[PDB]
């Protein structure tokens, strides 16, 4: 019974990770806060 | 001049770089392109277009 149990979780959080684009928003978080700091600090060129 | 650094002064639009052939199409109106955080990327050449 344990070991179904187990198996049965480790595929529910399989389907979880795969079937939910919000789990990772963490990390997305962190890359888009670099990217728009960067993108920020390009545009900063064009002002006189 | 392709393929080598060298300046460019483009109806204007001076600059430095490597010009290479490029496989964008410009509308027939637009003189040269822009990246997302504004900056030069291509330019149409005004006597080959
Ligand atoms: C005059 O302009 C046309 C259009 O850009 C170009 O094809 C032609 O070569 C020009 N004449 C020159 C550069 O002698």
């Amino acid at each position: 019974l344990i070991a179904n149990q187990f198996n049965s979780a480790i595929g529910k959080i399989q389907d979880s990770l795969s079937s939910t684009p919000s789990a990772l928003g963490k990390l997305q978080d962190v890359v888009n806060q670099n990217a728009q700091a960067l993108n920020t600090l390009v545009k900063q060129l064009s002002s006189n | 001049v392709k393929n080598k650094c060298v300046n460019f002064n483009f109806n204007g639009l001076t600059g430095t770089g490597v010009l290479t052939e490029s496989n964008k199409k410009f509308l027939p109106f637009q003189q040269f392109g822009r990246d997302i955080a504004d900056t030069t990327d291509a330019v149409r050449d005004p006597q080959t277009l």
